[PDB]
């Protein structure tokens, strides 16, 4: 089972092993147990080789873990605008809610990610979405007094 | 004769009471050293001023007063000031840490390093008395030394004491002359504690005297040593019968006798007249009956209250200068009838009248202008609860949230003496009541 | 109370740190050898509060440098007044902390922090009357934050009658976007919470925000920010290093300051509002002084005041100034803004002066609040910690260091009990 290994690579950036393990047939949709797949790890630490890579060979763009999170909304969170843009390219479902009512809008406005807000925002993100507590991105921006913020979402 | 024993506990304490010994020596004649060249006896004498002075036997008087703070800044100035040679040197106690304006840290913490030590300097100047009256007690309500340690010294002198009088001098505080914002709460904390162990305790309002430097002295931001000088004057009018050759109120006996009806209703107003610019050099005097009216006059109050909104219990007046005793009754028989002046159905209806004619006494680089005669009248008022009141409503403002109250449970205080405080508080407010007002 | 002894942790606590002790040695005539050069003997009063005089006449700080990185200790030496600090005072380890918490705090922290204490012994033991201890650090870090907060639960231990005062930068995405300082932030706030007296809340936020909006620096850099830091620092201080009709103290500050244990977190404020080669126009008014450091943008704190309502107010004019004119537009400002002071708090608004100026100002007007605005700098930690915590991302650095996750919910519900905290005295009423 060379799934728990093609996530354990795409987690700690070995490319090598990554393109290795592909190669002896591992699943790319392969998922832990709280449903991660080897595109969310990569995603989540910023490894752009191994994110086009697994997009290369059929990974599951717009996939979700038990939680509801996607590949956009683990990047947006974390802040990598590189990959935020080619999963964008791939067909990343830009509006995508998860289990708390976030969006990849909301995510990137709470961690002050500015440009990636401005990528997501010509993509067609929704402003109007709300999550569990009825806020909105722009919500979010006036509730914590991010004038910067703010500004972007009133293109 | 009868010594009695100053004790100046914290920053207010000894700087009130470094301005009035300040006025003693100058009205008793002696230099900053102790040396007064018209005394008859050198090593010791039975004479007035005795009882606030020793004798040593080089001729030197020295004052019968205790400094105390728990720390030095205040009274190392003492040490090094003009009246370096005046006091004791180990009559002048100081700590290394303060009580943080924290009534805890004075009456337990902090307080409990040098209680002992204060006691037995106390007793050395005890032993040197032939007989003691008791203490005369200078502190401030909004102090964490002047309200904690001074609460401590008092429950103490009671037990070591207790055939011996105390009178306090207690500074009220005020906002616009501030320094910490739990002043309420130590307020009420020292006179819970000490409303038992206290014969007479004489208020002094901060904001009555701030005003009164503003309004008759003509000075725009007035300073502690403004406000001490002038205090200094109302003490010693106070202390004067004590100090000399006294008719009214010879001994402190006196005063519970002449102004206390009551064990737990010990606080007189005092109203001082005149108050007159040291600019103003050249003013008409004042004549008895003149400065008489002006005592009913809430201006000139110490502490800032109506006397027209309750009945009195007790009323001496205290003239010092060029006063003949004709002219003292006949502005008292006006008095009488003029002014709906409302004494209790239990008490005789009359004034105590002392008269001191020597000449009222202005420090050089004071602001008082030098009059030929002054008034201090002592009048026990049930109008002076509307100053508990103010007091009170600010404690019960904070205490509702029990807000600052966990400074105090950590230093070696619980939450219940809080509350036991109020209730005494309550209990006075009422008592005020029962007499009318 | 008289001696207080400094330290610093961390590359952040070190950098404002050296700051701090080149401006009040430039204010107090000390230069970078330690030898007194001033003019005024005002200078040298209350000196004894931050330096020890050593016996050629010398002034060293009382200052302890510590940190897991060896290249922020070279890196002071560097500096100016590098050489003043004693040689002795400087322990730094080898392995940075990356950023970690826990690293700071569990492992690496912890084999450093005993060696660290026994330098903090040497200076209380050398002291006349302990008044407190003072620390300068960073929460979104892994030496200022994780090794801070450790430091700070040792030092209460071993000193428990002591004031623990604290400089504390928040983390804001504005100046570094690393995910895990919420992370760092929500952690040491929680140990902030209980072993600290007094804590000056300086965040990077609000100091972006000066230097972008306020002060037109389109790039801000970290000196710009400290700029900022250092003349705040200074003015906070003022009173406990000069003479001055108050002979103020850390604890009747904390006493009069902090109405309620873990409600000791200041918003500090500063007026003028300058840059780095500015000391635009001719000072300012004290009308204008008062104004300002009331005002929101002169915070140090992203906070809105007249979103909260201040507990407790401390105000310091440093210049040569009319103290009446100071009395009046202070007392204006509370009768006008009455409504954002706490009813049942009587008297919360503290003014003192200082004739002795800021060196480049003649007339300038320090601020700490304590408000309950403070609960949006909170509520913005909060709000990013739970966005973190709720994908649970680089969780693994901190757990394979020995940390649980449930100390993460802790720290995220205790900080989120002090935010209801502030909500409550806020709504409050006297009634
Ligand atoms: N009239 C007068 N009042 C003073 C003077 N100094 C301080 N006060 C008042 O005293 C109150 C505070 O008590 P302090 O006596 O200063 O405090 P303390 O006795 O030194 O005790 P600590 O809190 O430990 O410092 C304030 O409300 C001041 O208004 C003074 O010189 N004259
Ligand atoms: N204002 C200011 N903030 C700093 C400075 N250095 C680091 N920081 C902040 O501190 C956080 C990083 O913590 P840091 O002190 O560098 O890590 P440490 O070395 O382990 O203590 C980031 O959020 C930075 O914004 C500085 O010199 N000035
Ligand atoms: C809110 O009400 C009160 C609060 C505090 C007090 C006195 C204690 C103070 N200690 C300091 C120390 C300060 O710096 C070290 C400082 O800033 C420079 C201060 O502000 C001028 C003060 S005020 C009295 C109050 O009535
Ligand atoms: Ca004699
Ligand atoms: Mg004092």
């Amino acid at each position: 089972d060379l799934g728990k290994k093609l996530l354990e690579a795409a987690r700690a950036g070995q490319d090598d092993e990554v393109r290795i393990l592909m190669a002896n047939g591992a699943d790319v949709n392969a998922t832990d147990a709280s449903g991660l797949t080897p595109l969310h790890l990569a995603a989540t630490y910023g490894h752009l080789e191994i994110v086009e890579v697994l997009l290369k060979h059929g990974a599951d763009v717009n996939a979700i873990d038990i939680m509801g999170s996607t590949p956009l909304h683990l990047a947006a969170l974390i802040g990598h605008l590189e990959i935020v843009e080619v999963l964008l390219k791939h067909g990343a479902d830009v509006n995508a809610v998860d289990t708390w009512g976030d969006t990849p809008l909301h995510l990137a406005a709470i961690m002050g990610h500015l440009e990636i807000v401005e990528v997501l925002l010509k993509h067609g993100a929704d402003v109007n979405a709300q999550d569990k507590f009825g806020k909105t991105a722009f919500d979010i921006s006036i509730d914590n007094g991010n004038e910067d913020l703010a500004e972007i979402l009133q293109k | 004769m009868r010594e009695c024993i100053s004790i100046h506990v914290g920053q207010a304490g000894v700087q009130i009471g470094n301005a009035c010994w300040e006025l003693y020596c100058l009205e008793h004649g002696i230099q900053p050293d102790g040396q007064m060249p018209s005394d008859k006896t050198i090593g010791g004498g039975d004479d007035s001023f005795n009882t606030f002075f020793s004798e040593t036997g080089a001729g030197k008087h020295v004052p019968r007063a205790v400094f105390v703070d728990l720390e030095p800044t205040v009274i190392d100035e003492v040490r090094t000031g003009t009246y370096r040679q005046l006091f004791h040197p180990e009559q002048l106690i100081t700590g290394k840490e303060d009580a943080a304006n924290n009534y805890a840290r004075g009456h337990y913490t902090i307080g409990k390093e040098i209680i002992d030590l204060v006691l037995d300097r106390i007793r050395k100047l005890a032993d040197q008395c032939t007989g003691l009256q008791g203490f005369l007690v200078f502190h401030s309500f909004g102090g964490g030394t002047g309200s904690g340690f001074t609460s401590l010294l008092m429950e103490r002198l009671s037990v070591d004491y207790g055939k011996k009088s105390k009178l306090e001098f207690s500074i009220y505080p005020a906002p616009q002359v501030s320094t910490a914002v739990v002043e309420p709460y130590n307020s009420i904390l020292t006179t819970h504690t000490t409303l038992e162990h206290s014969d007479c305790a004489f208020m002094v309002d901060n904001e009555a005297i701030y005003d009164i430097c503003r309004r008759n002295l003509d000075i725009e931001r007035p300073t502690y040593t403004n406000l001490n000088r002038l205090i200094s004057q109302i003490v010693s009018s106070i202390t004067a019968s004590l100090r000399f050759d006294g008719a009214l109120n010879v001994d402190l006996t006196e005063f519970q006798t002449n102004l206390v009806p009551y064990p737990r209703i010990h606080f007189p107003l005092a109203t001082y007249a005149p108050v007159i610019s040291a600019e103003k050099a050249y003013h008409e005097q004042l004549s008895v009956a003149e400065i008489t009216n002006a005592c009913f006059e809430p201006a000139n109050q110490m502490v800032k209250c109506d006397p027209r909104h309750g009945k009195y219990m007790a009323c001496c007046l205290l003239y010092r200068g060029d006063v003949v005793p004709k002219d003292v009754n006949a502005a008292i028989a006006t008095i009488k009838t003029k002014r709906s002046i409302q004494f209790v159905d239990w008490c005789p209806t009359g004034f105590k009248v002392g008269i001191n004619y020597q000449p009222p006494t202005v420090v050089p680089g004071g602001d008082l202008a030098k009059v030929q005669r002054a008034v201090c009248m002592l009048s026990n008022t049930t109008a002076i609860a509307e100053a508990w009141a103010r007091l009170d409503h600010k404690f019960d403002l904070m205490y509702a949230k029990r807000a600052f109250v966990h400074w105090y449970v950590g230093e070696g205080m619980e939450e219940g003496e809080f509350s036991e405080a109020r209730e005494d508080m309550a209990a006075l407010e009422k008592d005020y009541e029962e007499v009318g007002v | 109370m008289r001696e207080i002894v400094h330290i610093q942790a961390g590359q952040c606590g070190n950098q404002i740190g050296a700051k701090f002790w080149e401006v009040i040695s430039d204010e107090h005539g000390i230069d970078p050898t330690g030898s007194y050069h001033g003019d005024s003997d005002l200078q040298l009063e209350r000196i004894n509060v931050y330096y020890n005089e050593a016996t050629g006449n010398k002034y060293v700080p009382r200052a302890i440098l510590v940190d897991l990185e060896p290249g922020t200790m070279d890196s002071v030496r560097s500096g100016p007044f590098g050489q003043i600090f004693r040689p002795d005072n400087f322990v730094f380890g080898q392995s940075g902390a990356g950023n970690n918490w826990a690293k700071g705090h569990y492992t690496e922290g912890a084999e450093l922090v005993d060696s660290v204490l026994d330098v903090v012994r040497k200076e209380s033991e050398s002291c006349d009357c302990l008044q407190g201890f003072q620390l300068t650090h960073s929460l979104g870090g892994g030496t200022g934050s994780g090794m801070g907060t450790l430091l700070i639960s040792k030092i209460r231990e071993e000193y428990p009658d002591r004031i623990m005062n604290t400089f504390s930068v928040m983390p804001s995405p504005k100046v570094s976007d690393t995910v895990v300082e919420p992370y760092n932030a929500t952690l040491s706030v929680h140990q902030l919470v209980e072993n600290t007296d007094e804590t000056y809340c300086i965040d990077n936020e609000a100091l972006y925000d000066i230097c972008f909006r306020t002060l037109k620096l389109t790039t801000p850099t970290y000196g710009d920010l400290n700029h900022l830091v250092s003349a705040t620092m200074s003015g906070v201080t003022t009173c406990l290093r000069f003479p001055g009709q108050l002979n103020a103290d850390l604890r009747k500050l904390a006493v009069n300051m902090v109405p309620f244990p873990r409600l000791h977190f200041f918003m500090p404020g500063f007026a003028p509002l300058t840059s780095r080669g500015s000391q635009q126009y001719r000072a300012l008014t004290v009308p204008e002084l008062t104004q300002q450091m009331f005002d929101s943008k002169n915070m140090m704190a992203a906070c809105d005041p007249r979103h909260g309502r201040y507990l407790t107010v401390a105000a310091i004019f440093r210049g040569r100034m009319s103290m009446k004119e100071v009395d009046e537009q202070m007392l204006n400002v509370q009768n006008k803004n009455s409504s954002y002071f706490v009813e049942w708090i009587p008297n919360n608004v503290k003014t003192a002066v200082c004739d002795i100026p800021p060196r480049g100002l003649k007339m300038s007007a320090t601020f700490i609040g304590n408000s309950t605005a403070i609960q949006e700098l909170f509520k913005r930690i909060s709000e990013q910690f739970t966005a973190m915590f709720r994908r649970k991302a680089f969780l693994h650095w901190y757990t394979g260091e020995g940390m649980d996750e449930m100390e993460f919910t802790e720290a995220e519900s205790n900080m989120n009990d002090l935010v209801s905290e502030y909500q409550q005295y806020q709504d409050a009423t006297a009634d």
